[PDB]
RNA sequence: AGAUGGUAACAUAUAUAUAAAUGAACUCCUUUACAUAGGCUUUACACUCGGGGUGCGUUUUCUUUGCACUUUACCUUUAUAACAAACCUUGGAAUCAAUUUACUUGGAGAAGAGGUUCGUUGAACUCAAUUCAAAAAUUUGUUUUGUAGCAAUAGUAAUUCGUAAUUAUCCGAAGUGGUAAGGACUAUCCUUGAAAAAAGGAGGGAACGGCUUUGUGCUUUGCUACUCUUAAUACUUGUAUGAGCGUACCAACAACCGCAUCAGGUCUCCAAGGUUAACAGCCUCUGGUUAAAUAGAAAAAAGUAGGUAAGGGAAGUCGGCAAAAUAGAUCCGUAACUUCGGGAAAAGGAUUGGCUCUGAGGACAUUAAUGUUAACUCAGAACUGAAACGGACAAGGGGA
RNA sequence: GAGAACUUUGAAGACUGAAGUGGAGAAGGGUUUCUUGUCAACUGUGAUUGAACAAGAGUUAGCCGCUCCUAAGGGAUAGCU
RNA sequence: UCUGAUGGAGGAUCGAGUUGAUACUGACGUGCAAAUCGUUCAUUUCAAUCACGUUUAGGGGCGAAAGACUAAUCGAAAAG
């Protein structure tokens, strides 16, 4: 259902397909979306984000 | 491959548009049918 | 310090192939490898190149030789009776 | 050099207090790893709506922002307030949203 | 693109018939430095300017054939 | 009818653009254009460390903290700077000297001093323009600016504002040696490691101004502003730029070949962190995945893939098959035999963690003397523990 | 959604571990690509999934390649059999 | 003649990868597979490995030689 929009928003967001992430209600709305133009629009008013990635630190 | 030769390419479009099937309009009044898969074309 | 006693330059082949057949190529890379003098500059510097060919490392200037020496003693000879006339 | 950390926002809502935020800042700041030897180097003076925070040593001024979330974590407030810069000398409680 | 660094050259290539536009950039520094791009057919050509007396004068006193493009 | 500087190596055309430095036949070269091994070295990229800024995270306790971003393409003969080399001038070497990790080099001209060029690289160096003082009818020092132009206008990470715009940052110093390339070298071969298209350099010196005119392309008469090169324009030239073809996707994990959506096969490039000798093994970040011709429950026999076993230790078996046994590193010790090279990791001993220290190994400046600063590498000592320490991973059984 | 162990989303526990089911290509394939539908059969269980079925769409070069050169070599000319 | 360094030779050694295939005569043997899977093992500077191109064609080729290989076909291929 959503495979095209995680596709895009990994795309627009220049990060893997496995750190976006979708608002897990508001799935209806992120359905609407299928452009990259949309998938922009509801990045920005934060219906997907991009997840942090793992820490990896070096203080050891 | 992607590089291809101008006939070769011109024979996949053909093996392409015959690969459809009959027209419903006709059928009212088919068997030659490949799939990528299964019937390599060897040509 | 001394590393071989006696084996030389043939320690590269360690222990194979005959003693006789290492001493036989010691002997003869010994002078392969040698540096030769070059009549044209008098600085002793020509090496060979390849098998019948030797250069001056000076004069870069190149003559035709031995196998494994700048002459061989029957060309050497040769020579001689030819300039003794 | 001269840092500022206004509060005005927040304190005219009444959620943290000025006394409190100095105090903490006067004994947990540290100098050559101790907490209480500002003595002449590094001092921190106070006001109705802001914290003045005057070193004379070199000084991040990100331990300031480090400082304002251990006390509003410790003061549990950490999920209402953020930090954030506003000049090259100063940081300002926003709310969220 | 090509640096040019004396006011007689630049002033010569904006007089050419070739010469299409100028772009006037202006950025703050620490004080506002800024830049005169002349758009030839071949090259852009570029002159920075730190005085912004020398700068102000200049773009004025080019003549008006050729395309202005602020970019600030 | 063909320019000029330097003693020389060689250099010079910066016009919007370093375009033009005459040159035929005929020639002679160069580039294209080439192996392997070894180390040394430079640069970029990679990785890492510390500082500053911004954001996020932890916050019972500790933590000036952990993480992320902090960017810069081609092109400008890019200009310069630096350096391995080669060459030039001067110089004139034994008490031989210069010099490499290595050896390499010199009266066929070394060291020293001063230069030229190529090649690496590609803003280095005050590089460029600019401020301020000494040189004279244009040089040397001191400053401002600019990420050198590209260039910030883009990108990234943030804070806001109708919902498309404003804002602020994008800069200070290093370490390791992973990859790639280049350099100058050394070594090896009874092995010497393509060609041509295409491009360039040279030797040579055929031909020669312009207007007009004698006579027959040749002597001739009066006069001098005169040839090549790049760009644009106008007209003639058939229409006076840039043809045609490929470009999706897979590349196996279900897109290929194995009769299949088959645990098989199938060429190339990139290549992070920790431990480490290591692109090993094991764990991790980015990216990817959580899928496999099924699931649930129970869990006996038997099978299969393994573990562990008292005492004995090959009695088993055709046969130690299979398994077990150490196995890294450091220090010690190492026989017969031998083609003198080996045998050899022979055999066989000891040590190994953590913590707190001690010693040794470099670079950079001042008027024999005192400060600033960097690698992990070795060696030794105390302490400590259920005597354990190549703690997992990885990893010879030896001998006659 | 009629229907969800194997469709999608969020959360968790893990794996691959830069010698990768990560990115780019060649050979080979030839539309499998994309969007929208969609389930008779196939997708060895299910299936609303799909590389299946159906309708449309998608591949833009003076600079990336071919095209040119020559190599191992092939074909042909002159002859001669 | 001896000792210490330096140096970096060799169809030198260990060993991943590659290239193979010693043993379990393991699994499987109505296989995942008309030769695979696991562990073990050989091999890694050279007589090394790989790709594409190209040449040699059936009483012929090619063979570091097993009558091996020549498209699951070889003491004479395959097709008619």
């Amino acid at each position: 259902s959503l495979t095209l929009q995680k596709r895009l928003a990994a795309s627009v967001l220049k990060c893997g397909k496995n750190k976006i992430w979708m608002d897990p209600n508001e799935i209806s709305e992120i359905s609407l979306a299928n452009s990259r133009f949309s998938i922009r629009k509801l990045y920005k008013e934060g219906l997907i984000l991009k997840k942090p990635q793992k820490v990896h630190s070096r203080a050891r | 491959g992607s590089i291809k030769r101008f006939r070769l390419k011109q024979r996949l479009g053909k093996c392409r548009r015959q690969n459809r099937p009959v027209p419903h309009w006709y059928r009212l009044k088919n068997t030659k049918r490949r799939h990528w898969r299964r019937t390599k074309l060897g040509l | 310090s001394r590393r071989t006693k006696k084996v030389g330059l043939t320690g590269k082949y360690g222990t194979r192939y005959g003693s006789s057949l290492r001493k036989q190529i010691k002997k003869i890379e010994l002078m392969q490898h040698a540096k030769y003098l070059c009549t044209f500059c008098g600085k002793t510097a020509t090496k060979r190149t390849c098998v019948g060919i030797w250069k001056c490392k000076k004069c870069k200037r190149k003559v035709c030789g031995g196998a494994w020496s700048l002459t061989t003693p029957a060309a050497v000879a040769a020579k001689s009776t030819i300039i003794r006339l | 050099i001269k840092y500022v950390l206004d509060c005005t926002k927040p304190v005219k809502d009444t959620i943290l207090d000025i006394s409190g935020l100095e105090q903490f800042f006067k004994d947990k700041i540290k100098v050559d790893k101790k907490t209480n030897n500002l003595k002449n180097k590094v001092v921190v003076t106070s006001d109705e709506y802001k914290i003045y925070i005057t070193v004379h040593i070199p000084f991040s001024k990100r331990y300031i922002k480090y400082l304002a979330k251990k006390y509003i974590k410790m003061h549990q407030i950490r999920d209402f307030l953020r930090v954030i810069a506003k000049g090259k000398l100063a940081y300002e409680f926003k709310y969220f949203q | 693109p090509k640096q040019i660094t004396d006011i007689r050259k630049f002033l010569k290539i904006s007089r050419k018939p070739d010469t299409t536009a100028v772009i006037i950039m202006k950025k703050k520094s620490k004080t506002v430095i800024t830049k005169l791009k002349l758009r030839t057919k071949k090259y852009l050509y570029t002159m920075v300017f730190a005085d912004r007396k020398k700068a102000e004068r200049i773009e004025n006193s080019l003549l008006p054939s050729l395309k202005r493009i602020y970019y600030p």
